[PDB]
DNA sequence: ACGTATGCTATAATGTGTGCAGTCTGACGCGG
C-alpha cells in the first residue's frame, strides 16, 4: 500500500486506470468527507484509496453504481 | 580523520594519492618521534643526531 | 595564428576527385588577406579576402 | 588545504561512490571551517517622485 | 535552493532562473519525455501549467492546496498565447479553431 | 550585377547633371516660377552633394542610407527657397540646409525614449563643455565641475545627464556568452505570485465574515464608507447619502465598529503581532 | 586542442578545463618564456664537445 | 478556452486590420520625464490599452466604478493591463512590401507560384529592371523582364498597350492578375503529352500548390503586405531598471526603423519627389520590413549598439532559443529545489533524504492548509509568519503533511525515463540530499559533487502517479533491456564477495553447525573465519506445481560467510545460488531470479538486505590499497630488456636496407604487442593464484587475497584491463594523428612514468576526453532526432487482428551465439502456431505471451526459427496493439494499452550511445567436431593443393550429430581452407587460414599476366632497388591520379602462352581483375601464373579503435536513410536474366521476365564486380553487387520485413560491438515510423492520382471503404523516410515546427491553410493539456465519444 | 505664459567601401 502498488494493479489491471479510480475515490474522501472502508491508521487519501482497491472494495463498476444510487435518490425525491 | 573509499583508486589509476598517504605517514612518523623527544625535554645533541 | 605566409591543403575538398588541393595564404597583422589555391584541373587562383 | 590521518577502506557505504566520511574531531578543531567575506550595498537614488 | 512560489518571468510568465533570483529548477524537454514515458500525464501537465505559466492555474491551484483539495485546474500557458500573437505579428493567420 | 540598395542609388546619382554657375541660375530662376522639370533637375543634380555631407555625419546614430534620405529632404527645402537673382552659388546655400536637416532627424530617431530638441540642444553644450574641462583637468568632469564652469544649476546638469543615460536591450546576452539574457532574469512588476494573490483573497474573505460577525448597523456605515462592501469610498460626512443621514452618529458608530474589531484582533492572536506589518 | 609535441617545455600537457573550452585554454610551462618576436621558448643545457 | 484544432492561413491586409486596435503612426516610445505613452506611438494606450489594472493615463476614470469607460482627454479605455499583450496594432504602408518568408524561404513560394525565378523577382523589387504585368499588344508577353533601356524602347514604339511596372507594386499586381483556375488546367494538359521525371515533379507540385491555394482560400496577393501588424508593447517591453536605467527589446528598435522610413515615404509622396529618391525609400522600407520579420536572412542583419545583430520576430519562434524549445516545451517549475546529493546507505529503496529547510519552502501551501485545519492559523499571512519564525510546532506540522507524500528526484541529464524516480522524503537536518545507492545506476549519479532537482507532486493524481508509476520500487528493470538496472556495485559487491569467498582451513575448518545462525554466532564469537569450509544444516524452499512452497532440509558443504548470506535470502529460491562465491554478475541474477519467482515485495526487501549486508561486511573486511598490493611479476626486467634487444635487431637490419620502414613499423608493433600480453598474463598468473602457500598438512593452491585483485575479481571496481597499467605495463599509446608509437610505455603507475612517458600519455588522454565533450552532442542530438519521429506511437488497440510477423532467426556469429532464439524472441507474441520439430501436435498457440518458462520449452524442443508478431507488421491505424509490442520489459508482463512506447523506444536507443561516449583474426579454429558446411561460397583449387575462396561473404557453419548449427564464422576473401565442403574435421583444428593486414586479388584461371590501362605516371607508379632491381607497382586512385587517366580502369588481364585471353570457366567473360586504388603489385608484366595466385595486395589499415565515437555516425546515417557512395544492386522482379548492351565498360542488363513481356534495363559501373554471372533464375531482390546495402533499395524490392530485418541487424551490430543491450522491438518502432509516408501508383475512388505521397494509415482507411463499396482501388508502394524528414512529414505542423526548419514548416503550413487537430504528445504538451497517452489515455478517449455521440 | 516645434543661415563644397575571413556534414535549388 505504502511501498507496493503491485497488489493494487493485480485487482484492476491498467496502471493508468488504477490512478484514475484511486484519484476519484481519494477526492470523495478529500471533499465529500466520505468514510474510509479500511482502517485509515494515519495515512493520507492517497494510500487509503489504494488499500480499498488492493483488498477489492473499489472498482470502475462499483463507484459508478454507487454514484447514481445517491443521485437517483435525489430524482425521486425532488419531483 | 577521513575514511576514503579504496574503489576510487583502481578505476581512477591515480596511485599518487596512496604514495602521498604513505610518505605523509612516514613524515608524520618522524614528527611523532621529534614530538616525543621535545615533550620528554631531552637534549640538543640527541635531536641533532636523529 | 602568426602573421606571414602559410601553406595548407584540404586533403580532399572534393573526395569526388580525392585530390589534395594545395593552397597558400598571406596573413598580415593589419590589412587584407591574400590566398592562392589550385583546383581539380590544377588552375592557380587568387582570392583576396 | 590541510593534511590529516586518512584510512582507505569502505564504511557501511558512507564512502560509496567516492563519498567521504570525515571525523567530528576534524570539525571540532574547526580546521576545514572556512571564512566568507560578503559585501552588500545600500543605494540612495533620485526617483521621479 | 528551494522554491514554492515566487517571482515570475516578464513575458514567458514562467518563473525566473537560479537561487540568485529565486527561480524554480528548469524542466526541459528531456525531463518532459521522461514523464511521457512513465505515462504520468498530470505530473507533466502540472509542470507545464500551474507550476510554470498558466496564470489562472498557479494562483488557483495554490488556493486549492491550502484548502487541501489538490485539484487539477488547467487553462493554457501564457508562453503559448504569446506564440500565437508572435506568429500573427509575422503576418500569419494563426487562430485557435474550436470543437 | 548589383543587389545592394546602397550601390544601386549611388549608381543612379552617378549619372545625374553636374551644374555650372550660370546653369544653376537658369534652372533656379524657372524653378521658383514653377517649371516642374527644373525643380526635379537641380535636386537630381545635387544628390551627389548630399552623399558627401552624410559621409561626415555617419557612424553616430542612424545608417548612411537614413542620412541620405533625410539629407535629400534638406536639399529639397533648399530648392523650395533659393535666390537665383543673388550672385552667390547654390552649393554654398544648400550645404547649410543638408547639415541642419540631418542633425535634426538624428536628434529624434537616435534615442528610443523621444527627446525634444530643447533638452537635447542644451545637453550638447554640457557635454562639449566637458571636453574643454577633460583636456585641462585630465579628469572626466563631475556634475559639479560642469556646473562651476557654466555657472548653472546643479540638478539641471545632473537631470540632463540622467536623460543621456543609454539603454541595454532586454535580449542582450550576459558575460559575452549566449547562456541567458535579461528577460530570463528580470522579474514581472505587475503580477505578484499566488502567495500575494491569495493573501488579499484570504484577507478580504475573513473581513467579509468579520462584518457579518459584527453588529448589522456597525458594518453598514463602516464597509460602505471605506468602500469595502459598498461601491464608492465615502467619508464620515458622505455616509449620510445611504440611510444614516448623520455626521455625529456616523462617527460614533464607525469608531464603535473599530473598537469591537480591535478586541477581535487581540483575542485571535494579532494586535501587536500584526502591528509590525 | 590535441597536445602537440611542440608543447614540450613550452605549454603544459595536463592543464586545461575539461569543458567545451578544453584544448584551447592552456597554462604556460614552469620554465617556459616568450620569444622576443612572439613564439615560445624553453631552456636547454648546451652540450659542448660532449 | 477548450478547442479542437489550430489553423494557419495567410494574413490578409484586411485580416491584419481585424486584430489591430489602432495604427502606430509615430516612433515615439514614451515622454522623457513623464514615463507614459506618446500620442499614437509604439506604447500608445489609445491603441494597446491602459497601464495599470483599470486606470486611464491622465487619471479621470479609476478602477471598476468606471468598468469600460473611454476617457475624453487622453482617449484611453479603462480595462485590465491584460489587454496590453493581447491588443495589437498595424501600419498603413505607403507602398506595398514583400514578405521575406514568401520569397527567401525556399521554395521561393512567391516565385514558385508565378513560375518565375528568384533573381527576376528581386531585381524587380530593388528597382533594377521592370516586369510585364499584361501586354494588350501581344508584342510583349507576361512575366518578361525589361531593362531600364528596354522599357523606354516599348514606350514610344508601342506604349500604353503594354502595362509594366517596377518594385513590390508590380509583383503584387502580377499575383492579383494570375488565374489559379486556368493555369491549373493548362499544367494538367501539358502533363498528358510526354512526361519525364523532373517535368512531372515540377508540374504536380505546382498543380497541388494551385489547388491547395484555392481550397485554402488564401489569395496570392497577401504574399505582399499592404498592412503590417505590430506586436503588443508588453511583448516587446520598454521597462525601467532598478538602477534608473531603462531596457527595450530589439523589436521596438526595428519597429522605429519601419515607421520612420514609411512616414518619410508618405512625406516624399506628398512632395512628388523625383523617382530616383522614391526608389531608395522603397528599397529602404523593404530592407526594414524584411529585417523586422527575419533580420539575418536577405543580407547583413542590422547590427545595433553592442555591434551585435538586432533580434527580430522570426528569431523568437526559431530553433532552440525560440519560444517552442525554450519557453513552452521547457519550463522552470515551482515546488522545485536542487542541491548537492550524498549517499543514503541507511535508507530503504523507497526512501530519500530531503533537507528540512528545503522541504519547508517546498511544501509552503500545504503548511498553510493544514494550519487552518488545526485552527493554529486564522488566515494565511498569519500562517506565513508562523513558518518564517521557524517555531518548533511548525516543524511537526510540516512533518505531518510530508508523510505518505512522494517527491520526484531528477538528475541531469534526463536520458531515459528512470532519470526521474519518486521516493518518500525523509526530513534530514543538513543542506544535503541523501540518495539510495542501488538506483544510483539509473541516474548515473556519482557522489563526486552531483546535484539532483527535487519536485513536489501537487495534485492527488500526481501523488498517485508518483507512487504508482514513478516510485523507485515500481521501476526495477530497464525498458531498453529486460534486465535489472537496480543492482549493487562498488562496496556492496565486494562485501558479499568477501563473505562468500572461501579460504583454506582457517579457524574452525570442517566444523558442523545447526543453522546459519550458529555460523554468525561462531564468526562474531572469534572462533571461525568467514572463509572456513563447513558442513551446515539449511532448509531450502522450492516451489510446487501450484503456488504452494515446499520445504526441503539438507546438509550443505559451504563456508561460514555463505551460510550467513542465506539469512538474507528469502525462502523460495534454491541454496545452490549462494553456494558459489558471489560477484556483481552473479548478484544481478539473484535479484532477477527472486523477481521472476516470488514477485515484487520479496525483491525490494531482498535488494535492500543485500545492500545493507554488502556495505557492512565490506567495511568489516578492511579492504585497502597498499602499494605492496600492486604486485609486479618476478621477471618484468627479464621480459623487456630482451624484448628491447629484439627491436634493436631490426633497427640495425633497416639501416642495412632489407626490411622496409613500413614492414619494420608493423613488425616492431607485434614484438611489443607480444611483450605487453606477456607481462599482462605473467602479472595475473602471479596475482590471481598468488596464494600457493597454505597449510592443513603442508600445501594447497588457492585464490589470492591481494586487495586489488579481490576488488577487480569481485567485479567491484576496475578490471584486468586497468590492473595492467597499475602493476604490469602501461601498453602502447596512440599519437593525435592516429598512428601508434613504435616504442610503447614500459613502466606502470607503481614504478613511475619518466618525463616523456607522461608526455606520450597526454596525447591519448586529451583526445579521449575531447570526445567525451564534443562527441556527446552528436549522440545526444540522436536522442532528440529519434524521439520526435517516435512521439506519436502509443498502444491503442488490444488486438490489431493480424496474423503477420517478422521471422526472427537465432543470431550466431563469432562462434558463441550472440542472441539465441530465446533472448531474441522473448516477450514476443507468436504470430503463427509454432510447435515442436514433429509437425503432428501444436506446442504453442497463436496470440500468447512468450514467458521465460515457455521459452525454456523452446530449448527442450530446440526451435529453428519463429515468426514473431512485430510492431511493423501491425495493422492498427494511429498506434499499435499490445500483442504486436508484447511485454513491457521494464514491468515484466504484457504492456498496458495507453503506454507511450515511441518515446520509451527512442530513449532506450539514445541512452547508451550518449552514456557510452587486437584484430589479429588470422585463423579460424573449430572447437567441437563437425562436418564443414559452407554457404554463399564459390572457391577454386590452386597450384599448392588448397581450396582458396573467391567469394566475399563466405560463412562457415559447424554441423553436429543430429544436424543443427552450433558455431559460425566469417571466412573472408582469398582465405585458404584446410578442408573443403562436406569434409569432417576434428576439435582444435585450423579449418581456415589467411593474412589479416592484406586483401588479396586472387585469379580463377591459369596463364600469363597482361597489363591493360596501366600507363606509368597516369594510373600507376614505379620504384626500383639495387644490383638486380626488384620493382613494385602501386596503383593510383582518383586522389593521386591526373585528369589524363581518369576514365582509364587499371586491370591485370589474364592471357595464355599464344597471347590470347583465357575464358573464365562456363561464362563468356575474358579474364580481367580490376585493381582498386593504393593496390600494391609485386608481379610485373609478362609473368606466368596458376589459378589461385595473388595478383595484387590491397592494404587494409584499420588501427582506429571505433569505440562509440566512430560508430554512432554510422547508426545516424542508417536511421537518416542516407544512401552510401557504393550501393549494391538488386533484381526488381523475378524471371530470366539476359545480359544486354555495354558503354565503354558500363554494363546494362536487358531483363525479360517469364510472365512480364516488357523488358527492363538498368545501368552498372565498370570497376564494380557483380555476384551473379548472367543467364540465371533470379528472384525478387537477389544480391547482384557486393558492398553496403541502400536501405531504400531493400524495401523497394524485398518488402517491409526485409528492410526491418536489415536496420535491426545493422544497428544492433554497432551496439553489440560496445556491449549495449537493446531489444529489437525498440529499433522496430523507429523503423515503423520511417515507413510512414508512401507514394501512390494508380488512380483511385478518391482524387489521389499519381505523384501524391500520403501517409500509409490514411490511404488504407480509404481501402477499407473501397473493398466494401467496390469503386477503384488505390494501389500503393511504401517509401522509406529518414528521421529528420519523417518528423517534418507528420500532418501535425505544430510537431514539425517544434522540431526544426521552423521558418519553412510554418510557411508551407500557411500556404496550405492546414488545420492541426492534435494527436501527438508535443502538440498537447505545448498547449498544456492532457497528454493523449499514459494516464491521459482514459480521459482523451472519453472526449472522443463526445465527438462520436453526434 | 510655458513647453514643444518649426525655420533659416548665401565663400565653395557634387559617387560609399570597412573590418573577420580553422565549421561542417548534408541537402536542395537555379543555371549552364
Ligand atoms: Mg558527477
Ligand atoms: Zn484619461
Amino acid at each position: 500500500a505504502r511501498v507496493t502498488v503491485q497488489d493494487a494493479v493485480e485487482k484492476i489491471g491498467n496502471r493508468f486506470d488504477l490512478v484514475l479510480v484511486a484519484a476519484r475515490r481519494a477526492r470523495q474522501m478529500q471533499v465529500g468527507g466520505k468514510d474510509p472502508l479500511v482502517p485509515e491508521e494515519n495515512d493520507k487519501t492517497t494510500v487509503i484509496a489504494l488499500r480499498e482497491i488492493e483488498e477489492g472494495l473499489i472498482n470502475n463498476q462499483i463507484l459508478d453504481v454507487r454514484e447514481r444510487q445517491e443521485q437517483q435518490e435525489q430524482e425521486a425525491a425532488e419531483l | 580523520d577521513i575514511v576514503l573509499n579504496p574503489l576510487g583508486v583502481p578505476s581512477r589509476m591515480n596511485i599518487g594519492q596512496i604514495l602521498e598517504t604513505h610518505l605523509g605517514m612516514a613524515a608524520k612518523g618522524i614528527g611523532d618521534k621529534i614530538n616525543a623527544m621535545l615533550k620528554q625535554q631531552q637534549e640538543v645533541a640527541k635531536l641533532r643526531e636523529f | 595564428r602568426s602573421p606571414g605566409v602559410f601553406f595548407d591543403s584540404d586533403k580532399g575538398k572534393t573526395h569526388s576527385s580525392g585530390k589534395v588541393l594545395y593552397n597558400a595564404r598571406i596573413i598580415p597583422y593589419r590589412g587584407s588577406w591574400l590566398d592562392f589555391e589550385f583546383d581539380p584541373k590544377d588552375n592557380l587562383f587568387v582570392r583576396i579576402d | 588545504g590541510q593534511n590529516m590521518r586518512v584510512a582507505f577502506m569502505p564504511w557501511n557505504g558512507y564512502n560509496f561512490e567516492d563519498s567521504i566520511l570525515v571525523s567530528e574531531r576534524v570539525v571540532q578543531e574547526d580546521r576545514f571551517t572556512t571564512i566568507h567575506i560578503q559585501e552588500l550595498a545600500c543605494v540612495s537614488r533620485d526617483t521621479k517622485l | 535552493h528551494a522554491r514554492s512560489t515566487g517571482s515570475y518571468s516578464l513575458v514567458t510568465q514562467q518563473p525566473l532562473g537560479g537561487k540568485a533570483q529565486f527561480g524554480g529548477q528548469r524542466f526541459g524537454e528531456m525531463e518532459v519525455w521522461a514523464l511521457e514515458a512513465y505515462g504520468a500525464a498530470y505530473t507533466l501537465q502540472e509542470m507545464l501549467t500551474v507550476k510554470s505559466d498558466d496564470v489562472n492555474g498557479r494562483t488557483k491551484m495554490y488556493k486549492n492546496i491550502v484548502d487541501g483539495n489538490h485539484q487539477m485546474e488547467p487553462g493554457m500557458p501564457e508562453s503559448f498565447n504569446v506564440l500565437l500573437k508572435e506568429i500573427r505579428s509575422l503576418g500569419i493567420n494563426i487562430e485557435l479553431e474550436d470543437e | 550585377r548589383v543587389l545592394d540598395a546602397t550601390q544601386l542609388y549611388l549608381g543612379e546619382i552617378g549619372y545625374s547633371p553636374l551644374l555650372t554657375a550660370e546653369e544653376e541660375v537658369y534652372f533656379a530662376r524657372r524653378a521658383l516660377r514653377g517649371d516642374v522639370a527644373s525643380r526635379r533637375r537641380m535636386i537630381e543634380s545635387n544628390l551627389r552633394l548630399v552623399v558627401k555631407i552624410a559621409r561626415r555625419y555617419g557612424n553616430r546614430g542612424l545608417a548612411l542610407l537614413d542620412l541620405i534620405e533625410e539629407g535629400n529632404l534638406g536639399l529639397i527645402r533648399a530648392v523650395e527657397k533659393f535666390d537665383p537673382e543673388r550672385g552667390f552659388r547654390f552649393s554654398t546655400y544648400a550645404t547649410w540646409w543638408i547639415r541642419q536637416t540631418i542633425e535634426r532627424a538624428i536628434m529624434n530617431q537616435t534615442r528610443t525614449i523621444r527627446l525634444p530638441i530643447h533638452i537635447v540642444k542644451e545637453l550638447n553644450v554640457y557635454l562639449r563643455t566637458a571636453r574643454e574641462l577633460s583636456h585641462k583637468l585630465d579628469h572626466e568632469p563631475s556634475a559639479e565641475e560642469i556646473a562651476e564652469q557654466l555657472d548653472k544649476p546643479v540638478d539641471d546638469v545632473s537631470r540632463m545627464l540622467r536623460l543621456n543615460e543609454r539603454i541595454t536591450s532586454v535580449d542582450t546576452p550576459l558575460g559575452g556568452d549566449s547562456e541567458k539574457a535579461l528577460l530570463d532574469i528580470l522579474a514581472d512588476e505587475k503580477e505578484n505570485g499566488p502567495e500575494d494573490t491569495t493573501q488579499d483573497d484570504d484577507m478580504k474573505q475573513s473581513i467579509v465574515k468579520w462584518l457579518f460577525e459584527l453588529n448589522a448597523k456597525q458594518r453598514e456605515v463602516l464597509a460602505r464608507r471605506f468602500g469595502l462592501l459598498g461601491y464608492e469610498a465615502a467619508t464620515l460626512e458622505d455616509v449620510g447619502r445611504e440611510i444614516g443621514l448623520t455626521r455625529e452618529r456616523v462617527r460614533q458608530i464607525q469608531v464603535e465598529g473599530l473598537r469591537r474589531l480591535r478586541e477581535i484582533l487581540q483575542t485571535q492572536g494579532l494586535n501587536i503581532e500584526a502591528l509590525f506589518l | 586542442r590535441d597536445v602537440h609535441p611542440t608543447h614540450y617545455g613550452r605549454v603544459c600537457p595536463i592543464e586545461t578545463p575539461e569543458g567545451p573550452n578544453i584544448g584551447l585554454i592552456n597554462s604556460l610551462s614552469v620554465y617556459a618564456q616568450t620569444n622576443e618576436y612572439g613564439f615560445l621558448e624553453t631552456p636547454y643545457r648546451k652540450v659542448t664537445d660532449g | 478556452e477548450e478547442f479542437d484544432a489550430i489553423k494557419i492561413a495567410l494574413a490578409s491586409p484586411d485580416m491584419i486590420r481585424s486584430w489591430s486596435f489602432g495604427e502606430v503612426k509615430k516612433p515615439e516610445t514614451i515622454n522623457y520625464r513623464t514615463f507614459k505613452p506618446e500620442r499614437d506611438g509604439l506604447f500608445c494606450a489609445r491603441i494597446f490599452g491602459p497601464v495599470k489594472d483599470y486606470e486611464c493615463l491622465c487619471g479621470k476614470y479609476k478602477r471598476l466604478k468606471h468598468r469600460g469607460v473611454i476617457c475624453e482627454k487622453c482617449g484611453v479605455e479603462v480595462t485590465q493591463t491584460k489587454v496590453r499583450r493581447e491588443r495589437m496594432g498595424h501600419i498603413e504602408l505607403a507602398s506595398p512590401t514583400a514578405h521575406i518568408w514568401f520569397l527567401k524561404s525556399l521554395p521561393s513560394r512567391i516565385g514558385l507560384l508565378l513560375d518565375m525565378p528568384l533573381r527576376d523577382i528581386e531585381r524587380v523589387l530593388y528597382f533594377e529592371s521592370y516586369v510585364v504585368i499584361e501586354g494588350g499588344m501581344t508584342n510583349l508577353e507576361r512575366q518578361q523582364i525589361l531593362t531600364e533601356e528596354q522599357y523606354l524602347d516599348a514606350l514610344e514604339e508601342f506604349g500604353d498597350e503594354f502595362d509594366a511596372k517596377m518594385g513590390a507594386e508590380a509583383i503584387q499586381a502580377l499575383l492579383k492578375s494570375m488565374d489559379l483556375e486556368q493555369e491549373c488546367e493548362q499544367l494538367r494538359e501539358e502533363l498528358n503529352e510526354t512526361n519525364s521525371e523532373t517535368k512531372r515533379k515540377k508540374l504536380t507540385k505546382r498543380i497541388k500548390l494551385l489547388e491547395a491555394f484555392v481550397q485554402s482560400g488564401n489569395k496570392p496577393e497577401w504574399m505582399i503586405l499592404t498592412v503590417l501588424p505590430v506586436l503588443p508593447p508588453d511583448l516587446r517591453p520598454l521597462v525601467p531598471l532598478d538602477g534608473g536605467r531603462f531596457a527595450t527589446s530589439d523589436l521596438n528598435d526595428l519597429y522605429r526603423r519601419v515607421i520612420n522610413r514609411n512616414n518619410r515615404l508618405k512625406r516624399l509622396l506628398d512632395l512628388a519627389a523625383p523617382d530616383i529618391i522614391v526608389r531608395n525609400e522603397k528599397r529602404m522600407l523593404q530592407e526594414a520590413v524584411d529585417a523586422l520579420l527575419d533580420n539575418g536572412r536577405r543580407g547583413r542583419a542590422i547590427t545595433g549598439s553592442n555591434k551585435r545583430p538586432l533580434k527580430s520576430l522570426a528569431d523568437m519562434i526559431k530553433g532552440k532559443q525560440g519560444r517552442f524549445r525554450q519557453n513552452l516545451l521547457g519550463k522552470r517549475v515551482d515546488y522545485s529545489g536542487r542541491s548537492v546529493i550524498t549517499v543514503g546507505p541507511y535508507l530503504r529503496l523507497h526512501q530519500c533524504g530531503l533537507p528540512k529547510k528545503m522541504a519547508l519552502e517546498l511544501f509552503k501551501p500545504f503548511i498553510y492548509g493544514k494550519l487552518e485545519l488545526r485552527g493554529l492559523a486564522t488566515t494565511i499571512k498569519a500562517a506565513k509568519k508562523m513558518v518564517e519564525r521557524e517555531e518548533a510546532v511548525v516543524w511537526d506540522i510540516l512533518d505531518e503533511v510530508i508523510r505518505e507524500h512522494p517527491v520526484l528526484l531528477n538528475r541531469a541529464p534526463t536520458l531515459h525515463r528512470l532519470g526521474i524516480q519518486a521516493f518518500e522524503p525523509v526530513l534530514i537536518e543538513g543542506k544535503a540530499i541523501q540518495l539510495h545507492p542501488l538506483v544510483c545506476a539509473a541516474y548515473n549519479a556519482d557522489f563526486d559533487g552531483d546535484q539532483m532537482a527535487v519536485h513536489v507532486p501537487l495534485t492527488l493524481e500526481a501523488q498517485l502517479e508518483a507512487r504508482a508509476l514513478m516510485m523507485s520500487t515500481n521501476n526495477i528493470l530497464s525498458p531498453a533491456n529486460g534486465e535489472p538496472i537496480i543492482v549493487p556495485s562498488q562496496d556492496v559487491v565486494l562485501g558479499l564477495y568477501y563473505m562468500t569467498r572461501d579460504c583454506v582451513n582457517a579457524k574452525g575448518e570442517g566444523m558442523v553447525l545447526t543453522g546459519p545462525k550458529e555460523a554468525e554466532r561462531l564468526y562474531r564469537s572469534g572462533l571461525a573465519s568467514l572463509h572456513a569450509r563447513v558442513k551446515v544444516r539449511i532448509t531450502e524452499y522450492e516451489k510446487d506445481a501450484n503456488g504452494e512452497l515446499v520445504a526441503k532440509t539438507s546438509l550443505k558443504d559451504t563456508t561460514v560467510g555463505r551460510a550467513i548470506l542465506w539469512m538474507i535470502v528469502p525462502k523460495g529460491l534454491p541454496y545452490s545460488i549462494v553456494n558459489q562465491a558471489l560477484g556483481k554478475k552473479a548478484i544481478s541474477k539473484m535479484l532477477n531470479t527472486c523477481y521472476r519467482i516470488l514477485g515484487l515485495k520479496p525483491t525490494v526487501i531482498f535488494a535492500d538486505q543485500i545492500m545493507y549486508t554488502g556495505f557492512a561486511y565490506a567495511a568489516r573486511s578492511g579492504a585497502s590499497v597498499g602499494i605492496d598490493d600492486m604486485v609486479i611479476p618476478e621477471k618484468k626486467h627479464e621480459i623487456i630488456s630482451e624484448a628491447e634487444a629484439e627491436v634493436a635487431e631490426i633497427q640495425e637490419q633497416f639501416q642495412s636496407g632489407l626490411v622496409t620502414a613500413g614492414e619494420r613499423y608493423n613488425k616492431v608493433i607485434d614484438i611489443w604487442a607480444a611483450a605487453n600480453d606477456r607481462v599482462s598474463k605473467a602479472m595475473m598468473d602471479n596475482l590471481q593464484t598468488e596464494t600457493v602457500i597454505n597449510r592443513d598438512g603442508q600445501e594447497e593452491k588457492q585464490v589470492s587475497f591481494n586487495s586489488i585483485y579481490m576488488m577487480a575479481d569481485s567485479g567491484a571496481r576496475g578490471s584486468a584491463a586497468q590492473i595492467r597499467q597499475l602493476a604490469g605495463m602501461r601498453g602502447l599509446m596512440a599519437k593525435p594523428d592516429g598512428s601508434i608509437i613504435e616504442t610503447p610505455i614500459t613502466a606502470n603507475f607503481r614504478e613511475g612514468l619518466n618525463v616523456l612517458q607522461y608526455f606520450i600519455s597526454t596525447h591519448g588522454a586529451r583526445k579521449g576526453l575531447a570526445d567525451t565533450a564534443l562527441k556527446t552532442a552528436n549522440s545526444g542530438y540522436l536522442t532528440r532526432r529519434l524521439v520526435d519521429v517516435a512521439q506519436d506511437l502509443v498502444v491503442t488497440e488490444d488486438d490489431c487482428g493480424t496474423h503477420e510477423g517478422i521471422m526472427m532467426t537465432p543470431v550466431i556469429e563469432g562462434g558463441d551465439v550472440k542472441e539465441p532464439l530465446r533472448d531474441r524472441v522473448l516477450g514476443r507474441v507468436t504470430a503463427e502456431d509454432v510447435l515442436k520439430p514433429g509437425t503432428a501436435d501444436i506446442l504453442v498457440p497463436r496470440n500468447t505471451l512468450l514467458h521465460e518458462q515457455w521459452c525454456d520449452l523452446l530449448e527442450e524442443n530446440s526451435v529453428d526459427a519463429v515468426k514473431v508478431r512485430s510492431v511493423v507488421s501491425c495493422d492498427t491505424d494511429f498506434g499499435v496493439c499490445a500483442h504486436c509490442y508484447g511485454r513491457d520489459l521494464a514491468r515484466g508482463h504484457i504492456i498496458n494499452k495507453g503506454e507511450a512506447i515511441g518515446v520509451i523506444a527512442a530513449q532506450s536507443i539514445g541512452e547508451p550511445g550518449t552514456q557510452l561516449t587486437a584484430a589479429a583474426e588470422s585463423s579460424i579454429q573449430v572447437k567441437n567436431k563437425g562436418s564443414i558446411k559452407l554457404s554463399n561460397v564459390k572457391s577454386v583449387v590452386n597450384s599448392s593443393g588448397k581450396l582458396v575462396i573467391t567469394s566475399r561473404n563466405t560463412e562457415l557453419k559447424l554441423i553436429d550429430e543430429f544436424g543443427r548449427t552450433k558455431e559460425s564464422y566469417k571466412v573472408p576473401y582469398g582465405a585458404v581452407l584446410a578442408k573443403g565442403d562436406g569434409e569432417q574435421v576434428a576439435g582444435g583444428e585450423t579449418v581456415a587460414n589467411w593474412d589479416p593486414h592484406t586483401m588479396p586479388v586472387i585469379t580463377e584461371v591459369s596463364g600469363f599476366v597482361r597489363f591493360t590501362d596501366m600507363i606509368d605516371g597516369q594510373t600507376i607508379t614505379r620504384q626500383t632497388d639495387e644490383l638486380t632491381g626488384l620493382s613494385s607497382l602501386v596503383v593510383l586512385d582518383s586522389a593521386e591520379r591526373t585528369a589524363g587517366g581518369k576514365d582509364l580502369r587499371p586491370a591485370l588481364k589474364i592471357v595464355d602462352a599464344q597471347g590470347n585471353d583465357v575464358l573464365i570457366p562456363g561464362t563468356d567473360m575474358p579474364a580481367q581483375y580490376f585493381l582498386p586504388g593504393k593496390a600494391i603489385v609485386q608481379l610485373e608484366d609478362g609473368v606466368q601464373i596458376s589459378s589461385g595466385d595473388t595478383l595484387a595486395r590491397i592494404p587494409q589499415e584499420s588501427g582506429g579503435t571505433k569505440d562509440i565515437t566512430g560508430g554512432l555516425p554510422r547508426v545516424a546515417d542508417l536511421f537518416e536513410a542516407r544512401r552510401p557512395k557504393e550501393p549494391a544492386i538488386l533484381a526488381e522482379i523475378s524471371g530470366i536474366v539476359s545480359f544486354g548492351k555495354e558503354t565503354k565498360g558500363k554494363r546494362r542488363l536487358v531483363i525479360t521476365p517469364v510472365d512480364g513481356s516488357d523488358p527492363y534495363e538498368e545501368m552498372i559501373p565498370k570497376w564494380r564486380q557483380l555476384n551473379v554471372f548472367e543467364g540465371e533464375r533470379v528472384e525478387r531482390g537477389d544480391v547482384i553487387s557486393d558492398g553496403p546495402e541502400a536501405p531504400h533499395d531493400i524495401l523497394r524490392l524485398r518488402g517491409v520485413h526485409a528492410v526491418t530485418r536489415y536496420i535491426v541487424n545493422e544497428v544492433q551490430d554497432v551496439y553489440r560491438l560496445q556491449g549495449v543491450k537493446i531489444n529489437d522491438k525498440h529499433i522496430e518502432v523507429i523503423v515503423r515510423q520511417m515507413l510512414r509516408k508512401a507514394t501512390i501508383v494508380n488512380a483511385g475512388s478518391s482524387d489521389f492520382l499519381e505523384g501524391e505521397q500520403v501517409e500509409y494509415s490514411r490511404v488504407k482507411i480509404a481501402n477499407r471503404e473501397l473493398e466494401a463499396n467496390g469503386k477503384v482501388g488505390a494501389t500503393y508502394s511504401r517509401d522509406l523516410l529518414g528521421i529528420t524528414k519523417a518528423s517534418l512529414a507528420t500532418e501535425s505542423f505544430i510537431s514539425a515546427a517544434s522540431f526544426q526548419e521552423t521558418t519553412r514548416v510554418l510557411t508551407e503550413a500557411a500556404v496550405a491553410g492546414k488545420r492541426d487537430e492534435l494527436r501527438g504528445l508535443k502538440e498537447n504538451v505545448i498547449v498544456g493539456r492532457l497528454i493523449p497517452a499514459g494516464t491521459g489515455y482514459a480521459y482523451h478517449q472519453d472526449r472522443m465519444r463526445r465527438r462520436a455521440a453526434g
